[PDB]
DNA sequence: CCCCTCCCATTACAAACTAAAATCTTACTTTTATTTTCT
DNA sequence: AGAAAATAAAAGTAAGATTTTAGTTTGTAATGGGAGGGG
């Protein structure tokens, strides 16, 4: 193909990135796994917390972005490479997280604490009473 | 037997690893880094032709007219709050509606991540990111972008008026664009710092020299007279910027290949630095100015 | 200061009607017009309220429209001026 | 005669009032709150209840995202949380507002004479002017007084008409605030412009690959970037200057001296009510209760 | 035992409701709103949520600049505000 | 020490479930029995797809832990009752934990196929992969060229990870 | 049509910031302020209207417009 | 003291006048030192060309006009004798920080 | 088809220059604001 | 206490000298198309 969108949308985009290259070096491929095995020293230590690599859907955000700059922003068309699609994904789930973090002591940190939780809480008996769900 | 049931194991896996893009985004990245870095103190000029023809930069570039692809999210959930290939408000209003299926699910994440942490049920009735809170970011989303493209259409227009008077963004950008909307792009940092460059040092570059016969393939002439030395003497200008250097006719192609060879070198340090003080923030001096507070305006007699 | 927050009561209950007057309501009529901290020393200030309150049984309900307040408000701003 | 001591302790206690505003018996918010055994939801203290309720009024819940921080152990799903219940409460809820007492003429009048008054005194207590600044420190103020007499004496602001000839003295201490201020000022527009162009470098011709900041370059940042960065522009600055001071000038020679700053300019440029009855009498009655306390 | 989410006080609604009402009337604040579009030769119609959108914007926007005008008051020592203490928020800000 | 991917989870509901109005009900669920007897929905946090049966019998399949399995469950038999049929959440039960680990280090399985060919088959027509069959705990394992260990037909997490300890020296060696 | 907003509404507003007493003169100003914020926030609302190539002006559009001001709504 | 009953006409020479490099605020000198110095805290080799300077020291110059005027602003309407750092902290408070 | 070196026509633009507009020096008158005398 | 007169400060008017800005010229480097070769 030509396109590492249209390859992730049998044979995976590694392969046509290998074939792209006429499978000249092996291609660094790194799982979700491995990514955090070799972070998990300096995470230990509390540099950073929570995930490096998104969870996020950057297949909608994606297209959400080609839409709304076909639409609005001509000027952005091919502005953009694979780091920061990465790196929006990240923003994007720190605005939803800063939503819910708060100052907490246990020194105080910023996280997500009793709060939020307890205001949509529900204790369930699954025992006695199966209907609550 | 147990075959089928294991042909389907393996497929699901196939359909797992082809489906997610950010590690495929990520493979992308590693391998334009580790191809350098094995091949920049030799052969740069072989290396540097190899990825730009090879790995173009539209393998990972976006957005593009073309490349209209579809997740189509909203047709299979139902735990949620068009013509192929089309651009209008209708597809931009689809778009969105699916967006807001993302960050709720990212909603829902965090706060059952905190719940078994802190021992605490949830009710599935309320985990719907409320509609104020995710209006809200997909602002904040759009605001991202128009303030990319204002900057480059005011640019654009600064360039043009001063004409007539006369007569690519990477994660350090997005980085620098988040402080700009006055976030703490602190942890961001401390996270893409990781990903981008301790992770990449824990390979064996010797795995990804280029071989001798991709080598021959991009050959440059040899033996040819230099002129930089004589260009730059002759200059008006006291500085010369390397962009407007690069794309001179004046100058060989070795003499490029050792200016891009220094200019990526010396670039990658100016950004490294250059986010590392943005994401700190200008007010490192400490000397705060006190606020007008109560003191200020009581009287005394 | 006692003294002085008695002033404050007195001024307050001449222009209200007594048929609704309640303690709180002269404590919270305090700080609308004068500021003055209630919170701090409530039941010293509670007791000026109720004492207060037994001696405007005495004299009798007057009621005065805008016209007698703005006409007064004249006088007694003009007359403060005066003195400064 | 003691009205002078009575306002003052009225103005002091008003200012506490403003700054530290911020009852409510503490209870427990769930999302299902409904109406006006154990309770179930996130704890509400009473100084929290209260901050929730003075930060309604003062700012909008629009403005959740900054007055959150007086409410630390809050998120912001939490304080929008609250918001939502009590609006959904309210609407569901039986019906049945503070107001601003309009003063009359004559007691501003006593009040301005008062509070003259007040400064005279307390004018004593204020810092007083310095000897003087040389060279060293970064601002000339030689030539802030020549622009006072040359350029803001002039300005036909109808509240403060009677201008000084000559600026106004500047303490020791404010000195130190200005000389801060441009610090701060000159690392912002760095960070604007040197910083921002750390990455594009340059060979050095008349001799590592520097980095250097032009005047092309500054001038480009300060038109193209973001309002919000308030980085300031001088042509700019003189229009401002003039229509905000209501100066009179002549608009038919040139405003800027040389063509590249006028030229910087255009760039800057492209890139029967019954309420109103009762608040009158209202009001009317509040004076009055504040002009008897001060006549005694 | 039963687990009942927590009830708010009818004290805490009147005070919501003290706090979150709309001062300016609608129907006032709708004619202005129209008067404007026409003034802008603009053809385009105005929802009444993007009516009610404005409205409840403005009202934010002058309690600031209320606040901003006591500053202006405290700083010469008056407990009531002028035009000239509006007058002086406004050159400032602006 | 392997990380798990699918968790599939047994819930029975009380009543009789109706499959042709619970798929006009739900908004995306896709019902037709010519080829399955069952109604396919899927939820977005938990990444999870549920088999729903008219006998009322559901079982879900893509949770990330036992622990997202049971909060997968509880959102799936919330539609459910959401729709008005008074289903009923009892009896969770999981049925089969899958867990994976990858050793880095690339491993013929050839040599495994005929140095303990008993319990071990290699059909290389059959599967790319060798499939092995250990007794005890019993877990399903496949041996795959470069070295992605998979593991199946577990029930908890203490289980799953003793399999992996077992076999854990024996995938070292044997080059 | 500016005499719309009445005196009552500028007086309650007023409290809301904190101002407890005004001069009473104040009111030709802050409708004057009224009509100058509401100039621009129109205005932004029926440009971001045009490059939507939409027919009436939403919510959002005005949600969007106070947002280039660097003011938030929430859409309750 | 002295006062001007009557505002006159503010001529273009002095709206000229102050428009000079000379005649700015800022200091040329101070303001190299502390350029430079800022830009010491950036570890790398970056250089200011001579008008580069110039055109920073027009803006700085342009905000400390804009924050004497509001500064001058609170103490007229404070009736101040001396502008005190009070008047400068108002003013930045009602300027928005 | 895309790389390279080389050509060459045009255009950009800093340096030097000329010129015209602005402004500074000197001197004067006339309007404006401060201070003294007077009622 | 207030006005009215006196005095001094300020600004306005003018011309000629001198500085600053604006226009022109001119040289040559800068810029981009193009041919030609080579893969």
């Amino acid at each position: 193909d030509r396109n590492v969108y249209e390859a992730c949308s049998v044979v995976s985009a590694d392969e046509v990135l290998a074939e792209k290259i006429d499978n000249a070096v092996p291609i660094p491929f790194k799982t979700r796994e491995e990514i955090d095995a070799d972070v998990e020293k300096d995470r230990n230590e509390g540099v950073f917390e929570g995930n490096i690599i998104p969870d996020i859907d950057l297949r909608v955000v994606h297209y959400y972005a080609t839409q709304l700059c076909l639409n609005k922003y001509p000027h952005l068309i091919n502005a953009f490479d694979e780091t920061s699609l990465i790196t929006l994904g990240l923003l994007i789930e720190k605005w939803v997280k800063d939503y819910l973090t708060s100052i907490q002591t246990e020194r105080q940190s910023k996280v997500i604490g009793k709060g939020p939780c307890e205001f949509i809480s529900k204790h369930i008996d699954y025992r006695h009473a199966p209907g609550n769900i | 037997e147990t075959l089928k049931s294991a042909n389907e194991l393996l497929d699901s896996l196939e359909h797992s690893h082809r489906v997610d893009l950010s590690l495929h985004l990520y493979s992308a990245y590693l391998l334009k880094r580790l191809l350098y870095k094995a091949n920049e103190k030799k052969h740069f000029y072989e290396v540097n032709q190899f990825v730009k023809t090879q790995i173009k930069d539209n393998w990972t570039s976006w957005p593009n007219p073309n490349t209209i692809i579809d997740p189509s999210v909203d047709k299979l959930y139902e735990d949620i709050p068009v013509q192929p290939g089309e651009i209008s408000n209708r597809a931009l209003m689809h778009a969105s509606d699916m967006m807001r299926v993302e960050l709720d699910a990212q909603w829902q994440k965090f706060l059952s991540k905190s719940a078994l942490d802190h021992d605490v049920t949830l009710d599935v009735d309320e985990l719907n990111i409320p509609n104020e809170i995710s209006r809200n970011i997909l602002v904040k989303l759009d605001s991202l972008f128009e303030g990319l493209h204002d900057k480059i259409a005011k640019e654009n227009e600064f360039d043009v008026r001063q004409d007539k008077h006369s007569n690519k963004y990477t994660y350090h950008d997005l980085v620098s664009r988040g402080c700009e909307m006055n976030e703490d792009m602190t942890d961001i940092y401390m996270k893409s710092l990781e990903l981008y460059n301790d992770i990449p040092e824990k390979y064996k570059k010797r795995k990804f020299r280029l071989p001798k016969q991709i080598l021959k393939k991009y050959h440059q002439p040899k033996k040819t007279s230099s002129y930089l030395k004589e260009l730059l003497s002759k200059t008006r200008e006291d500085f010369i910027p390397v962009e407007k250097l690069l794309k001179d006719k004046r100058l060989t192609s070795k003499d490029k290949s050792k200016l891009q060879r220094l200019n990526r070198e010396e670039t990658e340090d100016a950004l490294n630095k250059r986010t590392f003080f943005q994401v700190k923030g200008y007010l490192e001096d400490e000397n705060e100015i006190s606020d007008y507070e109560l003191d200020d305006c009581l009287i005394e007699l | 200061e006692l003294n002085d927050y008695s002033t404050m009561i007195d001024i307050l209950l001449s222009d209200m009607d007594l048929e609704t007057v309640t303690t709180k309501k002269v404590r919270m009529a305090l700080k609308e017009v004068y500021a003055i901290d209630v919170e701090s020393q409530g039941k010293a200030i509670n007791k000026l309220i109720r004492k207060h309150l037994d001696l405007v049984k005495e004299r009798p309900r007057f009621e005065r429209s805008l016209e007698d307040l703005l006409k007064e408000n004249a006088t007694l701003a003009i007359e403060l001026t005066k003195e400064i | 005669h003691q009205q002078l001591r009575k306002y003052v302790e009225l103005y002091n206690k008003e200012v506490e009032e403003f700054y530290n505003g911020a009852e409510f018996h503490p209870s427990k918010v769930h999302v299902k709150s409904i109406h006006e055994i154990s309770s179930v939801g996130v704890d509400w203290d009473s100084e929290e209840k209260n901050t929730f309720f003075w930060c309604l009024s003062r700012y909008s819940i629009h403005r959740v995202d900054e007055w959150r921080s007086l409410l630390p152990r809050k998120s912001a799903m939490e304080i929008l949380g609250y918001y939502r219940l009590l609006r959904r409460a309210s609407a569901s809820a039986r019906s049945r507002a503070p107001i601003a007492y309009e003063m009359s003429a004559e007691w501003v009048a006593l009040e301005t004479k008062l509070s003259e008054t007040v400064m005279a005194i307390t004018e004593g207590a204020a810092e007083v002017a310095d000897e003087e600044g040389h060279c060293e420190g970064l601002i000339d103020y030689e030539s802030w007084k020549r622009r006072w007499v040359a350029i803001y004496s002039h300005s036909r602001i109808a509240e403060i008409r009677p201008l000084p000839r000559h600026a106004l003295p500047l303490s020791r201490s404010a000195t130190q605030t200005l000389e801060r201020c441009v610090s701060r000022y000159t690392r912002t527009l760095l960070w604007c412009t040197a910083l921002a162009g750390m990455a594009s470098r340059s060979v050095s011709a008349r001799a590592s690959l520097p980095t250097v900041v032009t005047r092309r370059q500054v001038e480009r940042a300060l038109c193209t970037e973001a309002r919000s960065r308030d980085l300031h522009v001088l042509p700019r600055r003189i229009v401002l200057t003039l229509r905000k001071w209501e100066l009179d000038y002549p608009r038919e020679g040139k405003l800027f001296r040389t063509k590249e700053m006028a030229h910087l300019f255009l760039q800057s440029q492209l890139s029967r009510d019954e309420i109103d009855e009762a608040d009158l009498f209202r009001s009317a009655l509040h004076e009055n209760q504040l002009l008897k306390w001060l006549s005694k | 035992h039963r687990y009942k989410p927590g009830t708010v006080a009818l004290r805490e609604i009147r005070r919501f409701q003290k706090s979150t009402e709309l001062l300016i009337r609608k129907l006032p604040f709708q004619r202005l709103v129209r008067e404007i579009a026409q003034d802008f030769k603009t053809d385009l119609r105005f929802q009444s949520s993007a009516i009610g959108a404005l409205q409840e914007s403005v009202e934010a926007y002058l309690v600031s600049l209320f606040e901003d005008t006591n500053l202006a008051a405290i700083h010469a020592k008056r407990v009531t505000i002028q035009k000239k203490d509006i007058k002086l928020a406004r050159r400032l800000r602006g | 020490v392997p990380t798990l991917q699918n968790i599939v989870a047994t819930v029975t509901l009380g009543c009789r479930l109706d499959l042709k109005t619970v798929a006009l009900h739900a908004r995306n669920a896709e019902y037709n029995p010519k080829r399955f007897a069952a109604v396919i929905m899927r939820i977005r946090e938990p990444k999870t797809t549920a088999l729903i049966f008219a006998s009322g019998k559901m079982v879900v399949t893509g949770a990330k832990s036992e622990d997202d399995s049971k909060l997968a469950s509880r959102k799936y038999a919330r539609i459910i009752q959401k729709i008005g049929f008074a289903a009923k959440f009892t009896d969770f039960k999981i049925q089969n934990i899958v867990g994976s680990c990858d050793v880095k280090f690339p491993i013929r399985l050839e040599g495994l196929a005929f140095s303990h060919g008993t319990f071990s088959s290699y059909e290389p027509e059959l599967f790319p992969g060798l499939i092995y069959r250990m007794v005890k705990p019993k877990i399903v394992l496949l041996i795959f060229v470069s070295g992605k260990i998979v593991l199946t037909g577990a029930k908890q997490r203490e289980e799953i990870y003793q399999a992996f300890e077992a076999i854990y020296p024996v995938l070292s060696e044997f080059r | 049509n500016i005499q719309g907003i009445t005196k009552p509404a500028i007086r309650r507003l007023a409290r809301r910031g904190g101002v407890k007493r005004i001069s009473g003169l104040i009111y030709e100003e802050v409708r004057a302020v009224l009509k100058s914020f509401l100039e621009s926030v129109i205005r932004d609302s029926v440009t971001y209207t045009e490059h939507a190539k939409r027919k009436t002006v939403t919510s959002l559009d005005v949600v969007y417009a106070l947002k280039r001001q660097g003011r938030t709504l929430y859409g309750f």
